């Protein structure tokens, strides 16, 4: 009867909905790759869609996907066995090379802009009149790693303008260089900032920024991904 | 076998257990300890129900069913063919589940990622739990769990639900519900609402989430941001499985009469008890 | 102990954000509400604007109009007397008129009328607030998802207290106006035709009502597990994937064995959700229409 026509149908066009769902979900990192960069044999069954453009704002052009695939910078691995399927370790230091968890992007060296087109993030004394409104204030509190020992001092907060919040702490060296923190990886605690993913030796390598007054989509991916890497790269120098 | 950007995630570390043995992928999948651990638990949990249906006479999915010993057992062992298949296919579905939220931990250490995901699993766990182990055990037999079954998992909540009148009457189950529906409100809002902005109208450019702040603000006077959002639809399914968890574990052990009829507290509250007129006067 | 992205630690804040103009009638927003320091622990301190306009008095005004038409119903049950009203709250109900009348709305005020005049007020309240939704969203140049996606939860009500009830032929069909009431109505709905968890549209809305919780868990706890690489910032990260797009998809192929992307994502989360009341709203107006039993009709599948 009609019900039993209404199920049918429903059935049919849900197998329909979960392939357009997932060849959507396919415009990024398809076709797949062999470990060597080439592509692979097997595809499996769903086809990449047809592509679809999104038109960039402020000038920033477009993207188009599924599109051509490449890293764009070199990575510093290399095989461990003699077939598919195994780890491939770090041919240098990994925090330096941005492999592992230590990874990052090469995403666009321009700043994330606002829907005014103006930097979306900015140190919160160059952003009139950004203020901490509630919590610990970070600004001025020395900054400890996962060794204990103290690696800087907190200078000032990056902020992020549309959303109003926190999205890195400005940390200044014994050299009196800077480097930025991301807020997700740092504990504020009364009389520091504690930072578990970095011993103190290696804040002089996060990853520095070109203007001290904006930060680029690429800056932020190689010092979020350097950071993280401390996690297991550092373990050796942490210690509870 | 790879994505595009694959390759330079997949070094060696993170493992919990087995150092370097188990370090390796299959296909897609990240193997690990945790993942022989699954594959065993899962196989062999599998291989049971096989078993399980030899012994009810049946191969139809929709027909096999496992079901635990009766209530005459209480919390002691029972025959495979009368219970026992169902208690250690248990034990394998528990082992199976620990072990996949213990493998995602260890592809959390080797992405150097937070935690939050085989945290979260863990509530569903938890929640399978107090079916098959907590309230059983409470209650002081396996039989109050429930059969593995497509059907007869229904003719039993089903069962257990009237067994307390209408179990909408259970207050635990009334927030538990609301977090459900609000959760699927959120996520219906959260999926229409960065869709809309990445793709506008036509010809258009791609809207920033200063649009979405905007259209909500706009529309209901807030917008909870970009953050708030992923930790609100977090909060609101975490907390749907909790007092889920929570109404099952008060039912039949502390509260076990009509669910209907704990409501009367209010109603006869001094003050008010007595006064004629409305529903209750 | 590491921070875990939950509450936030430090809350910043700048002069009261405004908004984007694009086409909006800026005469229409409201100023800025307080900043409220509690929200801004997990989500955004700011409140306001809101945008008024006249379609918005409208939604706004009816859907008074039909809370009022209830609570004006409630003290004449309670006897006007306020302490039989707290104590009974839950237990009023204003209730469609009998069968006999039918659709007709010939009912008394005390005997169905005024649950007419209730309906009437969200029917208005409503469709208001879904054509708000369009029109926000076309002032703002952005795609129409939130309406679709309304229209979906729009069905299954309309279902329950409009459709069904109309081709039933009787208002006594629909759905009473009261916190109990409208629980045991629920109840006796699935008696009355041979218990719903025999309807495959039931079976359906659960599998997405539970696969939604399943799907925000997942989404919710991977986009904070990549906060510290940005994740929530998904606009730009559809754009311009970066690193947390990659942790994010590459946990879930380890895992699972296939992924999505940060914009596709999105689209399983809006199908999930809105497959609820989609199937939903199906399965119920099925039901008495088309199936009296569903466990009748489930004996013969058809
Ligand atoms: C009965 C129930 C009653 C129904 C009630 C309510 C239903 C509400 C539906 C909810 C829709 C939510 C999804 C939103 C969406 O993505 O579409 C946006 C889309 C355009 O987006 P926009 O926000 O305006 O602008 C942004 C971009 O331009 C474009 O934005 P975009 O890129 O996001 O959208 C692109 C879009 C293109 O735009 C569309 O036209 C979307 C279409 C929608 C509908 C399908 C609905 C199905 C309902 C279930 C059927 C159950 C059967 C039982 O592509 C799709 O969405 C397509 C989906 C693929 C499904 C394929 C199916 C399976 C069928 C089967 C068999 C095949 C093989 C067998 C194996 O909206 C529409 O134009 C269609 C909406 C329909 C209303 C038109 C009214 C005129 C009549
Ligand atoms: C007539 C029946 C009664 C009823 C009696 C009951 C009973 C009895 C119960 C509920 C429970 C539920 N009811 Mg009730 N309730 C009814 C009316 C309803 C109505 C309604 C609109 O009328 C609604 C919305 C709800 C909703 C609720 C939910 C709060 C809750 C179910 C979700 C849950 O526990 O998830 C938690 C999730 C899980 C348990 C899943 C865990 C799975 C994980 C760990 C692993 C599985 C994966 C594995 C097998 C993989 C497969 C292989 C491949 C990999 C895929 N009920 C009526 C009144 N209700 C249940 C509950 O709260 O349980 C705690 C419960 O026991
Ligand atoms: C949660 C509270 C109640 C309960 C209430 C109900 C009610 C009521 C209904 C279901 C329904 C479902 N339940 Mg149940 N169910 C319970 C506990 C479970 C458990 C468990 C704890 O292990 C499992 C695996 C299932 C699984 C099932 C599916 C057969 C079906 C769709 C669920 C879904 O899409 O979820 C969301 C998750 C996803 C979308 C991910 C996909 C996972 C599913 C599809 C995996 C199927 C596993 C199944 C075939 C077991 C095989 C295991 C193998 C041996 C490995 N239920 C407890 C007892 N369940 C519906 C149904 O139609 O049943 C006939 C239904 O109406
Ligand atoms: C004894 C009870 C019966 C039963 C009888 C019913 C009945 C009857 C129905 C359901 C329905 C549902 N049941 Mg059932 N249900 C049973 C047992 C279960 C169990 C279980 C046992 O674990 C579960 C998990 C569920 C789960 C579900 C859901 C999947 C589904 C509702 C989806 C929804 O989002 O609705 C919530 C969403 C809406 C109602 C949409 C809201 C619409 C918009 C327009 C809101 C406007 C509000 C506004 C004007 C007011 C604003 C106020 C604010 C302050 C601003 N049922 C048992 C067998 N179930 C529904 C369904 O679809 O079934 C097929 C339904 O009609
Ligand atoms: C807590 C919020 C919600 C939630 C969260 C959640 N679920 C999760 C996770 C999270 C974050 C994942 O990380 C993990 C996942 O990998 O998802 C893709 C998962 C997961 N949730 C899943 C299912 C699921 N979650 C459910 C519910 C929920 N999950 C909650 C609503 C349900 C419901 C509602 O019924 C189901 C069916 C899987 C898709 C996946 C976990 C997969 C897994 O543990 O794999 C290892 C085990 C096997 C491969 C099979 C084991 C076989 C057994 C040994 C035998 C079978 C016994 C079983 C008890 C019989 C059941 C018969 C039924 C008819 C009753
Ligand atoms: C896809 C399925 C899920 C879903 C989707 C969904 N719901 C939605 C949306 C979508 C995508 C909309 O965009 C729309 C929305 O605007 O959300 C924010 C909405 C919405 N879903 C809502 C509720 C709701 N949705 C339901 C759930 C669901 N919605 C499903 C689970 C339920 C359940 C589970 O029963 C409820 C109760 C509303 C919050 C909103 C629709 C708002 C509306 O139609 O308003 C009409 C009435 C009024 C304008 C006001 C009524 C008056 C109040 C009773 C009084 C109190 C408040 C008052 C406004 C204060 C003002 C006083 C001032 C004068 C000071
Ligand atoms: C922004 O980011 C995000 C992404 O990325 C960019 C994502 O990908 C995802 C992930 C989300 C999706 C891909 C959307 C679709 C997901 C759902 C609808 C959830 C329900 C999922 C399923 C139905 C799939 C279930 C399949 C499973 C659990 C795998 C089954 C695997 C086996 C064969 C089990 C056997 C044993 C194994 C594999 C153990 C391992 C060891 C050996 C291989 C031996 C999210 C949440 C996300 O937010
Ligand atoms: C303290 O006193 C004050 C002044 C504050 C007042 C207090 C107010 C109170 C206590 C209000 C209480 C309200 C309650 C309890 C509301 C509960 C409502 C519930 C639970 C509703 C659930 C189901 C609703 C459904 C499905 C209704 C659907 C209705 C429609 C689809 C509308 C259909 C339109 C019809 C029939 C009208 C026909 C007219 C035309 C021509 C369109
Ligand atoms: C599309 O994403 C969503 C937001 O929009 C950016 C939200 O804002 C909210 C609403 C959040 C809350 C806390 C409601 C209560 C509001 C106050 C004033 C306390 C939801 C559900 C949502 O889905
Ligand atoms: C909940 C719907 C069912 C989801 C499972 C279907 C999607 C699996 C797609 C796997 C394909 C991955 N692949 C080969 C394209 O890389
Ligand atoms: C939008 C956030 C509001 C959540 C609404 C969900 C309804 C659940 C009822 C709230 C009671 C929960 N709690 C823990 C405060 O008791
Ligand atoms: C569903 C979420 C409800 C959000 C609550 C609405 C807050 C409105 C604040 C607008 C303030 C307007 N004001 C006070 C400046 O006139
Ligand atoms: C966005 C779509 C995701 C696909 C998930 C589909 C889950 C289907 C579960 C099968 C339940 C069938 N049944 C018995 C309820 O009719
Ligand atoms: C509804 C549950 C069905 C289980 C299948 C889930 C889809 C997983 C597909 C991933 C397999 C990828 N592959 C072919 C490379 O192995
Ligand atoms: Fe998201």
């Amino acid at each position: 009867d009609l019900a039993s026509l209404a199920i049918y149908s429903f059935w049919i066009f849900l197998a329909g909905l979960i392939y357009y769902l997932q060849t959507e979900n396919m415009r990024e990192g398809y076709p797949l790759e062999n470990e060597d960069g080439t592509p692979a044999a097997n595809q499996g069954p769903f086809p990449l869609p047809k592509p679809k453009t999104f038109i960039l704002p402020h000038g920033r052009g477009t993207l188009t996907v599924p599109g051509p695939e490449s890293e764009d910078r070199p990575i510093a691995l290399a095989r461990t066995a003699v077939s598919e399927g195994f780890p491939h370790a770090p041919t240098g230091d990994p925090m330096k090379d941005g492999v592992g968890p230590a990874s990052w992007v090469a995403r666009r060296d321009l700043p994330e802009l606002d829907g005014h087109g103006h930097n979306k993030i900015k140190p919160m004394k160059a952003a009139a009149g950004f203020h901490v409104s509630a919590g610990k204030n970070p600004i001025g509190l020395p900054v400890r790693g996962c060794d204990l020992e103290i690696a800087g001092k907190v200078v000032d907060i990056w902020v992020d303008i549309p959303e109003q919040m926190a999205r890195f702490l400005e940390v200044e060296l014994k050299d009196g260089s800077t480097r930025l923190l991301p807020m997700q990886m740092v504990k504020v605690q009364s009389n520091r900032v504690h930072v578990n993913a970095l011993s103190s030796d290696l804040f002089a390598g996060i990853p520095t920024i070109k203007s001290p007054t904006e930060v680029t989509l690429l800056e932020e991916d190689k010092i979020c991904g350097y950071v993280a890497g401390g996690l297991m790269y550092a373990a050796p120098k942490r210690k509870s | 076998a790879l994505l595009s950007f694959e390759r330079k995630y997949r070094v060696p570390g993170g493992t919990l257990v087995g150092g370097n043995l188990f370090d390796f992928w299959v296909g897609p999948f990240y193997v690990g300890f945790f993942g022989v651990a699954t594959f065993f638990f899962a196989a062999l949990g599998i291989i049971l129900i096989a078993w399980s249906a030899v012994l009810q006479g049946t191969w139809n999915p929709q027909l096999i069913s496992v079901y635990p010993p009766a209530l005459e057992y209480g919390l002691g062992g029972a025959p495979l063919a009368k219970g026992g298949l169902w208690q250690i296919i248990t034990i394998c579905a528990t082992g199976a589940f620990v072990s996949w939220a213990l493998r995602e931990v260890e592809i959390c250490r080797k992405l150097g990622i937070g935690y939050h995901i085989p945290f979260a699993f863990a509530f569903a766990i938890l929640a399978y739990l107090t079916l098959v182990l907590f309230r059983p055990v409470m209650m002081g037999a396996w039989g109050y769990a429930f059969p593995y079954g497509i059907w007869t998992h229904l003719d039993w909540v089903s069962n257990t639900g009237y067994t307390y009148g209408n179990f909408h009457y259970n207050p635990a189950h009334m927030i538990a519900i609301s977090f459900f529906f609000t959760n699927a409100l959120a996520l219906a809002l959260h999926g229409a609402l960065v869709l809309s902005a990445a793709n506008p109208e036509k010809g258009k450019e791609m809207r920033t989430p200063d649009h979405e702040d905007t259209f909500f603000r706009d529309l209901v006077g807030y917008s909870i941001g970009t953050l708030g959002i992923h930790r609100l639809g977090l909060l609101l399914s975490l907390s749907a499985v909790f007092f889920s968890a929570l109404c099952m574990i008060i039912t039949g052990t502390i509260w076990f009469d009509q669910w209907v009829d704990w409501w009367q507290w209010w109603v006869k509250l001094p003050w008010w008890a007595n006064i004629p007129g409305g529903i209750n006067g | 102990a590491e921070y875990q992205n939950i509450f936030s630690q430090v809350q910043v804040r700048g002069p009261a954000d405004l908004g984007m103009t694009e086409d909006v009638n800026l005469a229409n927003r409201s100023g800025v509400g307080p900043f409220s320091t509690l929200l801004g622990w997990f989500g955004n301190a700011q409140l306001g604007p809101i945008y008024l306009g006249s379609l918005g008095v409208l939604s706004l005004f009816s859907g008074l109009m039909w809370f009022f038409t209830i609570g004006i119903w409630f003290w004449y049950q309670a006897g006007w007397n306020p302490a039989v009203f707290l104590r009974d709250l839950f237990f009023f109900s204003l209730e469609p008129p009998a069968p006999e009348y039918g659709l007709s709305f010939a009912a008394p005020l005390k005997e169905g009328g005024l649950w007419l005049i209730a309906s009437f007020f969200m029917f208005v309240a409503v469709w208001s607030w879904w054509g708000r939704t369009y029109l926000r969203a076309q002032a703002l140049g952005m795609g129409k998802h939130t309406a679709w996606a309304f229209l979906s939860a729009i069905w299954l009500w309309m279902v329950l207290g409009f459709i069904r009830p109309i081709l039933m032929g009787s208002w006594s069909e629909a759905v009473p106006y009261g916190i109990f009431s409208h629980l045991d109505w629920t109840n006796n709905f699935s008696l009355v035709h041979g218990n719903l968890f025999y309807n495959p549209f039931h079976g359906l809305s659960i599998a997405f009502l539970y696969g939604s919780a399943l799907l925000f868990a997942m989404h919710g706890a991977t986009i904070l597990a990549v906060s510290r690489f940005g994740g929530e910032r998904e606009l730009e990260q559809i754009a311009d994937r970066g690193t947390a797009a990659e942790r994010a998809a590459l946990f879930w192929r380890w895992t699972m064995g296939f992924n999505a992307t940060m914009e596709g994502i999105h689209r399983w989360a809006i199908w999930m959700a809105v497959l609820v009341t989609l199937t939903g709203g199906i399965g119920i107006l099925l039901s008495g229409t088309v199936v009296d039993n569903w466990y009748v009709w489930g004996q013969n599948h058809g």
